[PDB]
RNA sequence: CCUCUAAGCACAACCUGCGGGAACCCGUACCGCAAACCGACACAGGUGGGCGGGUGCAAGAGCACUCAGGCGCGCGGGAGA
RNA sequence: CGAAUGCCGGCAUGAGUAACGAUAAAGAGGGUGAGAAUCCCUCUCGCCGUAAGCCCAAGGGUUCCUACGCAAUGGUCGUCAGCGUAGGGUUAGGCGGGACCUAAGGUGAAGCCGAAAGGCGUAGCCGAAGGGCAGCCGGUUAAUAUUCCGGCCCUUCCCGCA
RNA sequence: GAGCCGGUAGCGGGCGUGGAUCCCUGGAUGUCCGAAUGGGGGAACCCGGCCGGCGGGAACGCCGGUCACCGCGCUUUUGCGCGGGGGGAACCUGGGGAACUGAAACAUCUCAGUACCCAGAGGAGAGGAAAGAGAAAUCGACUCCCUGAGUAGCGGCGAGCGAAAGGGGACCAGCCUAAACCGUCCGGCUUGUCCGGGCGGGGUCGUGGGGCCCUCGGACACCGAAUCCCCAGCCUAGCCGAAGCUGUUGGGAAGCAGCGCCAGAGAGGGUGAAAGCCCCGUAGGCGAAAGGUGGGGGGAUAGGUGAGGGUACCCGAGUACCCCGUGGUUCGUGGAGCCAUGGGGGAAUCUGGGCGGACCACCGCCUAAGGCUAAGUACUCCGGGUGACCGAUAGCGCACCAGU
């Protein structure tokens, strides 16, 4: 880790969970101002930005396989017809209704 | 995780040989099987395979 | 050591073969008369009837046991 | 290494050349072959460690024959 | 197959009978005087053995026609200088 | 950088002229197809025939059958293929190789000589449609067969007892 | 730390916070070939002894396991129990060891001790405490840089080839062994007094050793390894980890605009178009092991050497030395030495013997003819960084079902 490549290597080539690393991000007020560790990967959350800036959704499949996650709201209909979820860039996640009636939930990040 | 170690380690010599002669017996079953395409996935013919294959492992070690 | 024979090795012939006689299957490609009409031996009920073998550019053998003048059912 | 001579070592290097003399005694020299050859002694019979029979030169022979340093006659 | 040591039979060695038992490792499919083999191509090149059907011919795997079996060559029409 | 009969790669030339790979020929009828001179059945006819025969092997090695299908290969077609996809198809105590025998020849503990790699080489081993050796004819699928079926003839090795 | 059954996206079915996928290390399996080694052999296939279960042997009998090549010592006995080899891109040394081409030919010569082929050790080998150097009575391992010198000089003195002690620098360290004398003794001849070999004496650094007589004298000196746990370094993942939103042109914004923060970390990348504050497991920095490799550094292990004069002397080589015939060297046969040897002669053990380039006298120098010796220079398969390096006809020829 100590030129641009190394990153996809250590990355993705090394802890999945490193993927997780990617999962990081951050939410709401309540939450994020309380503090800034420890999470949930898949928890509700609102999209930033894309058209679908500012729009509201609850994440579902934590995929940091692909490097990225799905949200219910984040979708799009295909064209035979059928509606379906979208491709989500991390980069733009906000999470805040913070998942945790989940006693583990809680435990680890609230 | 299920059965273990140590425990079927108590399962003495001839003991192994036998269970494990079944588990051929029965994984093979399941190859007659996946062949007639009868059944499906049995996540458990792969595992079934494994556990054998560990038995197998202690046993050895354990020292025949 | 362990295991034996392959499985059942159904061709329409196959399937005919051990329909009015014999039967015929995946034989691993070692052993031979001995050690897999053995293997047939210990498994199906019957004794060590006759038997007949080849390979084939594949990776499986294919062996035939003529029949025991018993059991065998349709299904292998 | 079956040519030598089990005390010491004697076969080879060996560069002849040939000349035309007449120097020192009233003007110089003159320059010719550039070949290379073999050069060496004489082997003989004797024994080590229960048989085994020698071999060795001439030298070394009148020597260790005479005696003897890690085998015998 | 006979002759014999070592040798061991020599009421247990070989030969011989009959009865029960036992019998493996790799090989085939089609091409194959050949578009499937060598010639870089379905290239009138070559490439080892098996009688090679009959009628006529003085004899004969030579000749002309055929038997069994093979093929019509993988571009076709059309004028006719 | 025209510019080195330049290297790389496209791209035009003659040119829609030259060629279809042996002057052993074809023709008709119907069949199938989206479309057939170029596939299937069928009736005229021509060419082999000592071969354009079937066979053993060498070599190649799934090319074979069967249902599909044709973009390129098939020097035109092409619903045909020795093209494509997929399925399926080759079983032997006595066929053959070995599980035996050796010359050549190679290997080759020992032995012999080299600067080192080496050489040479006993005997023993390797090394053949040369030696040796126990059956054949009918049958039977899409396919295999002296191996599957069946009839008929055997072989070696083993336990026993005579 | 919460997803996963790999690159295949698909189906069909499944595992996991009663710490799954995966990162690491340390495990068992580990088919058949390839030094191949049990035997054969067109590798990857076909052949043999014992144990082996006892296996079906439904009223009938196995694989599996295993197991043994040969060169190597030697506890020899009947030989049991050790080491080897086969690799390796380039690096090392030694064995062997070339034409073109330059001389504007070409025989000397140069290309070179170059290319190559070989044997072999390593992780580095090379080499390495002096029969040295040089000569100011001076220096003191071996190696590697610069410098010395392109000097001193070699030479159809034609092309060309071309040193070294000294100075500067990195590094630094030293130890044995036959070496018969002594004794120990074994084994011998055949008892003596002979060689013999296992033990110590010494087991030489800059010359002594041993053996005799009296002075001795009565504890810090560890190498190349031995040893402890040490920071054992690393071995992959370790983990924290500062700080903006609203508006807005926008298909998208991280951009324009407003105001807000970070900050020993305004290195870079990823973010639908260029953000310090959005992602970044980055630079700020802290981080961290039960495994697998050190120097340091600590200790004892510590091996191990470590004083005086005397005395008629016995104590590292088989050959130096010389003559011929070659080598290295800067030396091309030369006024031409030193070392190394091919072939014949064949010495001396301290007033010994080489040495300072023919030789002779005197002086000065060293003590051969056995061995070990980390570190200072080389090298790149592999890991990291970095580049006024490349952009797919350029980079290694190959940026991904290519040495195919």
């Amino acid at each position: 880790s100590k030129q641009p490549d190394k990153q996809r290597k250590s990355q993705r080539r090394a802890p999945l969970h490193e993927r997780h690393k990617q999962v990081r991000a951050t939410l709401s007020a309540d939450l994020r101002e309380e503090y800034g560790v420890r999470v949930n990967a898949g928890d509700t959350v609102e999209v930033l930005r894309g058209d679908f800036a500012g729009e509201e959704g609850e994440v579902i499949n934590v995929d940091l396989d692909k490097a990225v996650i799905h949200v219910e709201d984040v979708t799009l209909e295909k064209t035979d017809g059928e509606e379906v979820p979208r491709p989500l860039d991390t980069s733009n996640v906000r999470v805040t209704d913070l998942d945790l009636e989940d006693e583990k939930r809680e435990a680890r990040l609230e | 995780t299920v059965l273990h170690v140590q425990e079927i380690r108590d399962m003495t010599p001839a003991e192994r040989e036998a269970e494990l002669d079944d588990l051929k017996t029965e994984l093979l079953n399941a190859r007659v099987q996946a062949a007639g395409g009868a059944p499906e996935n049995p996540g458990r013919i792969k595992e079934l395979r494994k556990a054998i294959a560990r038995i197998k492992t202690i046993q050895g070690e354990e020292g025949d | 050591s362990w295991d034996v024979i392959k499985h059942p090795h159904v061709t329409e012939k196959a399937m005919n073969d051990m329909d009015f006689n014999k039967l015929q299957f995946a034989v691993d490609d070692r052993a031979s008369k001995g050690e897999v009409a053995d293997a047939v031996e210990e498994q199906y009920d019957v004794t060590v009837e006759q038997v007949n073998t080849q390979n084939t550019m594949d990776g499986e053998k294919k062996a035939v046991v003529r029949l025991s003048e018993d059991d065998d059912q349709e299904v292998a | 290494m079956q040519k030598d001579l089990h005390p010491k070592a004697v076969p080879c290097k060996i560069i002849y050349q040939g000349q035309v003399v007449m120097e020192t005694m009233s003007t110089r020299p003159e320059i010719h072959v550039d070949v290379w050859s073999g050069v060496h002694p004489f082997w003989t019979g004797e024994e080590r460690f229960l048989d085994t029979e020698g071999r060795v030169d001439k030298f070394n022979k009148r020597f260790g024959d005479s005696y003897r340093r890690g085998s015998k006659k």
